[PDB]
RNA sequence: UGGAGAGUUUGAUCCUGGCUCAGGGUGAACGCUGGCGGCGUGCCUAAGACAUGCAAGUCGUGCGGGCCGCGGGGUUUUACUCCGUGGUCAGCGGCGGACGGGUGAGUAACGCGUGGGUGACCUACCCGGAAGAGGGGGACAACCCGGGGAAACUCGGGCUAAUCCCCCAUGUGGACCCGCCCCUUGGGGUGUGUCCAAAGGGCUUUGCCCGCUUCCGGAUGGGCCCGCGUCCCAUCAGCUAGUUGGUGGGGUAAUGGCCCACCAAGGCGACGACGGGUAGCCGGUCUGAGAGGAUGGCCGGCCACAGGGGCACUGAGACACGGGCCCCACUCCUACGGGAGGCAGCAGUUAGGAAUCUUCCGCAAUGGGCGCAAGCCUGACGGAGCGACGCCGCUUGGAGGAAGAAGCCCUUCGGGGUGUAAACUCCUGAACCCGGGACGAAACCCCCGACGAGGGGACUGACGGUACCGGGGUAAUAGCGCCGGCCAACUCCGUGCCAGCAGCCGCGGUAAUACGGAGGGCGCGAGCGUUACCCGGAUUCACUGGGCGUAAAGGGCGUGUAGGCGGCCUGGGGCGUCCCAUGUGAAAG
């Protein structure tokens, strides 16, 4: 299909994921469709997680699938709340 | 949007295709004098309608054949062979140009 | 060495089978058909033009040929077919074929 | 926010003019030297040949089995036989193997870059929407029996399940021929006629989960076509016969001489055809005040290739690196008939070369394939290792300390230098020891809620006892080049146109700041030099920004083709030119 996931961005040891929409047949860090959000897992500054919800949500509607850490921080930023 | 050239029609001498002429003026990169510059399309022209020296408007267009991929939209001006004598000449010069030479 | 690329490789052979004879079928009877036509035999051409038609949805079930490749070999077949009963014709049992 | 010039033709001068130097850059190599860490980077040659290991599998929730077990049944008991269940092995079947990883050999080409076209097209899996799955039949492995072969493997007979294959029905719908309608290339509607559907599995079993079928739509990914751009040789000037177009057909998902038959005689070229040479292209990289010049190595995009040459099959997709067939070259097995290979995947070996790494750890993270999941696979990947190869950071101490040791070197014999340097006094405390010890990881899963939103819980770290913190604590590596001018830095001895130096000018012929040593000095410093190459200076191919009376440069003169250029006034168009808005110009840099 086409994924939302997780691509590799930092350096040795310090590693910082870019949460992009891509065919899920590219190498992991190659041309992607579109970055929608960032993500450090080491928590080094207090903005480590960001998406913008509205294509988080876009893509899904049409059936771009999240990985299983690609949703769960989708989640986390509220993509899912529906309340 | 399909590429739309306008030219001069130089060949007659084919069933259903005529050949276009189509000049381009525009700034050289280097010395920035403006030069002259053309290239021929093979164009389609499947009611033999148009006729050496018409000036028409050709068409980008799905492939007829190998060489056709425009066909002939409009009719811009009607007959003057004087863009043709001018590119008739031009051809007829190659005949000088070899390892010989005379009278041509 | 052996891996199941070798199971893979077999398999194809199988289905390359299942194809040629597929296709094979619908050869023998679009000519047929066509064949049939060309001597204005009316009603039993357009009975035979019927089970080609067939046979080429049916291949296209699958992936013999599916697609417009079945459109194609339908739409040849037909043409030549009314094309040909253009030698007297009436077509006959109107089988495939609109008024 | 951006621009330096110098040395060298002469006895001297101005100019012309080449050569050389000062700058920057590097996948480097070579010499002398070498202590620590972080992050990068590392066969430029032979796209030479490759040992060994590992690199793409997975699903028992599609299906039937074989082998080794264990338990429970029918009988009064056994022989037989039925059911359940553990381990394992393949087979059929599904999806993946067309991605990921490697390379730049070929290619001067819509290959690439860029902007468009597709009424001429495809797209497995994924999302949305509409409708549907009713009867019936068949075969081939597995397994069983028999052969041929040394082997690789292979042939024959028989049995059998399926989400394997087929026939009928249902026609939401869809395909096709003809006609009409709008549209305008093959777009969308419509009426007869014909033609085309489906698969089952699992359950905490009437009710959901996973699948299946057809159609429309989306998302992603692609095919093809076009405008413009893309090196050198004209000491390559003519080229072409599927050639150029037409009609009909074949082929494809689709256009097309893509292929074929018949017809016409066309098509391309000085705006460089054809040929020859070289070359993957790009984002970018280096340089430059810029305009330019040079390059395409890490990374990212596209392309092409997988020992050399062809070819199709399977499939949504391949003409298919770790699939098939054939020819060729090479290696290895061989019972002479016949077989087996393909690291430009990770490591590694060998060869070539000035020169280029570990046969390492881990699936913890990120990503991929299959799976309902548990999970499995992953030399993608995350890490570590090696090499001063590069960048950055850091140490070899700090403060005191003589009119000023000793040694070495000058000297006008009075002295001057190395030199606060050393010693020595005090202070700090790289190395080293001791203890604490990470971040990267919270999801999949499970529970509550409804299998959704939301909340609750459990598991998991290769790197690694590393990073970081704390306590303890030793004065603890310095080289390399240069010192005539350019060009920062001068003295003695030695040598005698020798030995030698030298980037260019030039030094050495017995008083050499130019050779070799010494003392001293200059410049950088875990590096310093050399060689090689690119841009710069070089307005030294000059568009910006040069010249041709004598420095190199006006054609021996004409006539004239193409081409370039073109007086004054008015009007039309608006091609160049100018302006506004807008789309594009991915990421990295
Ligand atoms: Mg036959
Ligand atoms: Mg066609
Ligand atoms: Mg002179
Ligand atoms: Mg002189
Ligand atoms: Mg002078
Ligand atoms: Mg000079
Ligand atoms: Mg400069
Ligand atoms: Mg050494
Ligand atoms: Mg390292
Ligand atoms: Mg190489
Ligand atoms: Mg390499
Ligand atoms: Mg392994
Ligand atoms: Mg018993
Ligand atoms: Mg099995
Ligand atoms: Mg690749
Ligand atoms: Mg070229
Ligand atoms: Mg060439
Ligand atoms: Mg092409
Ligand atoms: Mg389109
Ligand atoms: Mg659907
Ligand atoms: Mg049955
Ligand atoms: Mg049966
Ligand atoms: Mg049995
Ligand atoms: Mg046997
Ligand atoms: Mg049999
Ligand atoms: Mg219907
Ligand atoms: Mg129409
Ligand atoms: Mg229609
Ligand atoms: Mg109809
Ligand atoms: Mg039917
Ligand atoms: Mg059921
Ligand atoms: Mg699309
Ligand atoms: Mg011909
Ligand atoms: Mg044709
Ligand atoms: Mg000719
Ligand atoms: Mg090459
Ligand atoms: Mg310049
Ligand atoms: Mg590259
Ligand atoms: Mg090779
Ligand atoms: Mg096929
Ligand atoms: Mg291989
Ligand atoms: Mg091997
Ligand atoms: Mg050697
Ligand atoms: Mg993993
Ligand atoms: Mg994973
Ligand atoms: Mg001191
Ligand atoms: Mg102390
Ligand atoms: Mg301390
Ligand atoms: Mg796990
Ligand atoms: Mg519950
Ligand atoms: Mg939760
Ligand atoms: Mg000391
Ligand atoms: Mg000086
Ligand atoms: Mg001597
Ligand atoms: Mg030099
Ligand atoms: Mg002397
Ligand atoms: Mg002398
Ligand atoms: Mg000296
Ligand atoms: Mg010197
Ligand atoms: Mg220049
Ligand atoms: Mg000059
Ligand atoms: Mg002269
Ligand atoms: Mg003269
Ligand atoms: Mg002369
Ligand atoms: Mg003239
Ligand atoms: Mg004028
Ligand atoms: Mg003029
Ligand atoms: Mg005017
Ligand atoms: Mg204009
Ligand atoms: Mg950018």
């Amino acid at each position: 299909m086409v994924k939302i996931r997780l691509a590799r961005f930092g350096s040795k040891h310090n590693p910082h994921y870019r949460i992009v929409v891509t065919d899920a047949r590219r190498k992991r860090d190659g041309k992607y469709i579109e970055k929608i959000g960032y993500y450090d897992p080491r928590k080094t500054t207090p903005d480590w997680l960001k998406v913008d919800v509205e294509r988080a949500r876009y893509w899904l509607s049409v059936g771009a699938q999240p990985t299983d850490t690609a949703r769960r921080l989708l989640r986390q930023a509220g993509v899912f709340r529906q309340e | 949007p399909k590429k739309v050239l306008t030219g001069v029609v130089v060949s007659d001498k084919m069933q259903k295709t005529v050949t276009v002429l189509v000049e381009r003026q525009f700034p050289h990169p280097l010395y920035g004098k403006v030069i002259k510059r053309s290239k021929k399309y093979l164009a389609h022209d499947p009611e033999e309608k148009y006729k050496l020296g018409d000036v028409v408007e050709i068409i980008e267009s799905r492939p007829i054949s190998k060489r056709k991929r425009f066909r002939v939209l409009r009719l811009v001006e009607s007959g003057r062979m004087d863009l043709v004598e001018k590119y008739l000449i031009r051809r007829q010069n190659y005949q000088s140009l070899s390892k010989r030479g005379g009278k041509a | 060495r052996n891996l199941s690329a070798l199971k893979r490789h077999r398999q194809s052979l199988k289905r390359r089978l299942r194809n040629k004879a597929k296709k094979s079928a619908i050869k023998t009877l679009s000519k047929k058909a066509v064949q049939l036509a060309q001597e204005g035999k009316a009603e039993e051409a357009l009975k035979i033009m019927r089970k080609a038609e067939s046979l080429i949805d049916k291949a296209a079930k699958g992936s013999t040929l599916h697609k417009n490749a079945a459109a194609r070999r339908k739409s040849r077949l037909m043409r030549k077919v009314r094309q040909l009963l253009e030698a007297a014709g009436a077509p006959l049992i109107g089988g495939g074929l609109s008024a």
